RNA sequence: GGUGUAGUGGUAGGAGAGCGUUCUAAGGGCGUUGAAGGUCGAUCGUGAGGACGGCUGGAGCGCUUAGAAGUGAGAAUGCCG
RNA sequence: UAUCCGGGAGUCAGACUGCGAGUGAUAAGAUCCGUAGUCGAAAGGGAAACAGCCCAGACCACCAGCUAAGGUCCCAAAAUA
RNA sequence: UAGUGAACCAGUACCGUGAGGGAAAGGUGAAAAGCACCCCGGAAGGGGAGUGAAAUAGAUCCUGAAACCGUGUGCCUACAACAAGUCAAAGCUCGUUAAUGAGUGAUGGCGUGCCUUUUGUAGAAUGAACCGGCGAGUUACGAUUGCAUGCGAGGUUAAGUC
């Protein structure tokens, strides 16, 4: 089995047993989360959502909230003086799947 | 008031703005004086009337 | 009192110089042209780090139009048919199945057709 | 300067015909040697200030240390010879152990000798008295006479 | 110990001529090396050729290794100082010269 | 991140035949340059060369409309001064009939490592010689696409 | 004329390629056994085809 | 401190907040069990930049607050090497 | 957002496009005004490339989506509609 | 590269007919204890031994950056044009301030350096060979505005004395 659900203003193919990384959840660490957001259930059999499955959901384990590499952000423009400089590190959260249905 | 502690009051002493060290300063590579003519000039400018 | 500036500037530098590593012969070893690289190189990665999705956005459709031709149908025409039948899988996802799971994309497929 | 340094006044090349650049003086700012763009001058830092806000400083300081409970007052320091321990041992009777402004009548010589050399300690003598003796100080042993001193000069 | 150094230091000819001598010898055995230095009429086999036969009297004496199965395992010129001097050229200039310096420096192995 | 990217020399190549016994040469070169990109499959990826091999045949009868026979001109110079050759395509038809559909494909073609490589997939020849029976190739239908 | 350019590590080293020299002709003498140039006296015993010199 | 709304291209230029260097006064603390400096690191901060380690090195230097400036260089057909 | 008071400036070389006029040969990427825009000081997408044209205003991240002008046979995403 | 031009036998060396101009150049080690003796070599210079806490502290002597010159080694490179990077990425090799790791990079997409000055410069307009150091809105006395403090229709001393 697998499934595709949407979260972080994106989409997500996942299975159980694996993790993955999202956006920021307002959840903290080692807690229960669960995506009633679905699009797609899969493997041996298919159905689709419309534009969500009928009632579904996938449970996941938070296991950590951290932040990506530092993207610098250096904007230029020759011979006019000036440039700016930034940092970013886009904050995520990991989350490993435990059930699907 | 002990030594190791000292504050002044706020907006009694302000930070000098110091001229033609880096573009991001604003008074830098000109001196707030734009550009060439004579009152871009050292000793330049013209007479007070 | 006097002031001389001998770590300031060589550790300001350093800090170039690292960023400046795999250029081409001084483009590694020399302040200036690693500096006018550097810039270069952080433009064209702000640059790049919106022309990213477009391409992967291209490819993704380029694939979802091979794997609709080989059903009897166009990438707009299955779109179109997903967007009526209120279908909402991304482009990503679309392209996955249609790599992997042919039998999920026929299935997409069939509900388009039958939305059409 | 440019223009005290040893040096100068020939032009060390013309003005033209060579590949180099424009220079007036083997002494000028941008040379090996070279006078000084502006740098230092002999300057006076010093200012006064007015007499209200000097005395409400002293008052200040002196009210903190009462309020602190930071003041010590003697009735005696009349040393028969200057010697260095019996001080010593007047702090530890009267438990200092930290800094210590020790304000003296005009004339306690022995007892100004006995408490100098003492690192914890600072001596002055009712006139010269100052605020950064006294903010430096912790603690401010005092004898009766010297407040008196102070309370009619202020 | 199972290595020993030669160096010549402060050597008046040039590091880049010197590096063609070394070349050969990179990679051979001290018999055909110094055949090789003998039988190169350039100048800096001679200082090679006696560091060479330096680092394998090291060998024998300072170290008791067995002359007969050695291995020129590293050679190098570095620079080193330029005593520089000036040729007088027309019309009042002067031109330098960089009268260069090489730091031969031979290495050879037990195998 | 996810995405697949097809492995370079994984991607099983297939064998495919078109007859140009009627059709237009950029047409058929078309399909055909869309075939030798890898474009018709769902592995595409633009930098592994996931495409197909392509035999041509009856070449000398693809078709020419109105005037290109006698006045689509194919020029190319030597890079030597004045030397510039010109070829009608309604005489590199009845001779080197190859040649044309190359240069077709080719213009259609990108102009890189890969599509230098992938000019090579192309096989072309005039009739139905067809000495690639050894790779088991497969025909195509033009007129549907 | 002028440069106008200088050349880099690279393109020296590249021009440096066939600066190289060999060696030649080096085989051993059937006599001493070390080593002499091919149709050269062996400078060290001196002999040639045989024959002391 | 939080919620909402609206906004945050930018030269000359104006305004405000800062990072860093040298020194000073005070406080406090770290150094032959190895300071500064040098060098390499896949580290932290929105930025200036800041740490922690490994090797080198061999004696002075940080941290907090405040102050004073010869306070920050990539260009000057710039000077010296 | 306008006004008044006060501190600090910079700017007095402007360019093109569209419309209204002059000079011009109702020629000029010409010149001079008005009017609006853009550039200047503005990245991005299209016009092959292309400051000044068409769409549109970069605070950052996203291997998410909907559109603009312009486009959908291949190069090169989209209809051999 | 500061401070006197000069921390060193400096108004010296050097330039100039002359008046005159005018440099560069500091640091072993606590102590010379400065490498007896042996080997290669003509010697220099190395290699051992030995002094020393330390010799990669041995006269070019503390530290010993960069440019620059090399040696070796992991990956890549001889049908490819590319302001030389960026983004994506196969393969290979390593294993960290252990965290959506490091290095390399076939191949593909996009992309005409930095400054100055310009209506406008990728610019065939200007400057820079590179590295390192030095090198440009300061101070004194006054004026004015704001901020802060003290005092308040009274606010304040200058010189000078202690
Ligand atoms: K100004
Ligand atoms: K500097
Ligand atoms: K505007
Ligand atoms: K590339
Ligand atoms: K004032
Ligand atoms: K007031
Ligand atoms: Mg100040
Ligand atoms: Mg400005
Ligand atoms: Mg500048
Ligand atoms: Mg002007
Ligand atoms: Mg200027
Ligand atoms: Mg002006
Ligand atoms: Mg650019
Ligand atoms: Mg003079
Ligand atoms: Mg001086
Ligand atoms: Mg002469
Ligand atoms: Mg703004
Ligand atoms: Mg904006
Ligand atoms: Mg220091
Ligand atoms: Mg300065
Ligand atoms: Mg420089
Ligand atoms: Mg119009
Ligand atoms: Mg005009
Ligand atoms: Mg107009
Ligand atoms: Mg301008
Ligand atoms: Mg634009
Ligand atoms: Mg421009
Ligand atoms: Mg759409
Ligand atoms: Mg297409
Ligand atoms: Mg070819
Ligand atoms: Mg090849
Ligand atoms: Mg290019
Ligand atoms: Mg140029
Ligand atoms: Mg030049
Ligand atoms: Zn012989």
């Amino acid at each position: 089995m697998y499934a595709i659900i949407k979260t972080g203003g994106k989409q997500v193919k996942v299975e159980v047993g694996q993790a993955i990384y999202v956006e920021k959840l307002n959840v903290e660490a080692g807690e229960k989360v669960v995506f009633d957001e679905v699009i797609l259930v899969g493997g041996e059999s298919t159905k689709v959502g419309a534009p969500t499955v009928a009632g579904a959901t996938v449970e996941g384990t938070v296991e950590k909230h951290g932040k990506q590499k530092k993207v610098v952000t250096f904007q230029y423009k020759p011979k006019k003086h000036s440039h700016r400089k930034q940092g970013h590190r886009q904050p995520y959260t990991k989350v490993m799947i435990e059930a699907i249905n | 008031m002990k030594l190791h502690e000292l504050k002044p009051a706020e907006g009694s002493r302000q930070v000098r703005n110091r001229v033609g060290r880096g573009t991001s300063s604003g008074n830098g590579k000109t001196a707030g004086r734009g550009q060439k003519g004579q009152k871009a000039r050292s000793g330049g400018g013209v007479r007070l009337g | 009192a006097r002031v001389k500036g001998g770590t300031v500037t060589r550790k300001r530098r350093k800090k170039v110089l690292k960023l400046a590593k795999g250029y081409y012969g001084s483009k590694h070893t020399l302040f200036k042209s690693a500096k006018e690289q550097v810039m270069n190189s952080y433009y064209y990665a702000f640059r790049d780090r919106r022309q990213k999705k477009r391409d992967f956005r291209k490819l993704w459709i380029a694939r979802i139009n091979a794997a609709a031709r080989m059903n009897g149908l166009s990438y707009s025409k299955l779109m179109h048919g997903l967007k009526l039948a209120e279908i909402d899988i991304n482009r990503k996802m679309l392209a996955d199945l249609a790599v992997n799971d042919a039998a999920a994309f026929t299935a997409l497929a069939e509900q388009a057709k039958d939305a059409l | 300067n440019r223009s005290a340094v040893r040096g100068g006044g020939r032009k060390p090349w013309r003005q033209k015909g060579t590949g180099r650049a424009r220079q007036g003086s083997i002494r000028s700012p941008q040379w090996r040697g070279g006078g000084v763009v502006f740098g230092p001058t002999p300057r006076s830092y010093s200012y006064k200030f007015p007499k209200k806000v000097r005395r409400l400083a002293m008052k200040s300081v002196l009210s903190d240390k009462v309020a602190e409970n930071n003041l010590v007052a003697v009735e005696g320091l009349s040393f028969d010879a200057p010697k260095t321990k019996e001080f010593k041992q007047v702090l530890a009777n009267l438990s200092i152990d930290t800094k210590v402004l020790v304000v003296l009548e005009n004339g306690n010589d022995f007892a100004a000798l006995s408490a100098r050399n003492l690192p914890n300690v600072s001596v002055v003598t009712s006139d010269n008295v100052s605020v950064l003796d006294v903010v430096s100080a912790n603690k401010v042993l005092a004898t009766q006479t010297a407040l008196t001193q102070i309370e009619e000069v202020l | 110990i199972t290595s020993a150094k030669a160096t010549a230091k402060t050597v008046r000819t040039s590091p880049r001529k010197a590096r063609l001598v070394i070349d050969l010898i990179r990679g051979k055995s001290v018999a055909d090396a110094i055949s090789i230095l003998k039988f190169t009429p350039n100048k800096s086999a001679g200082i090679i050729e006696k560091v060479l036969m330096s680092a394998v009297a090291n060998a024998e004496n300072n170290f008791d290794l067995d002359v007969e199965s050695l291995v020129v395992s590293e050679a190098f010129v570095n620079e080193g100082p330029t005593m520089k001097r000036f040729r007088p050229r027309a019309k009042g200039s002067a031109s330098p010269i960089n009268k260069r310096t090489s730091h031969i420096t031979v290495v050879v192995t037990e195998k | 991140r996810t995405t697949y990217m097809a492995k370079a020399g994984e991607v099983e190549r297939k064998w495919y035949v078109v007859d140009a016994t009627d059709v237009p040469l950029g047409r058929l070169s078309a399909v055909v340059a869309s075939v030798l990109r890898g474009k018709n499959k769902p592995t595409f990826t633009p930098h592994v060369d996931t495409g197909d091999f392509v035999i041509v045949i009856n070449a000398d009868k693809v078709k020419l409309t109105g005037k290109k026979a006698t006045d689509k001109i194919y020029y190319r110079h030597s890079m030597y001064p004045g030397g510039l050759k010109s070829v009608t395509a309604g005489e590199l038809r009845d001779k080197n009939s190859r040649r044309l559909i190359e240069t077709s494909v080719k213009g259609m073609l990108p102009k890189n490592t890969l599509g230098r490589k992938q000019f090579t997939k192309l096989n072309v020849y005039g009739g139905a010689e067809h000495p690639h029976a050894a790779q088991q190739p497969e025909v195509l239908d033009i007129t549907n696409l | 004329a002028v440069p106008a350019r200088r050349t880099s590590k690279a393109k020296k080293a590249k021009r440096r390629t066939h600066y190289k020299l060999t060696i030649k002709g080096l085989n051993a003498c059937s006599n001493c056994g070390e080593m002499k140039k091919s149709h050269h006296v062996c400078p060290a015993c001196g002999h040639y085809d045989g024959k002391d010199v």
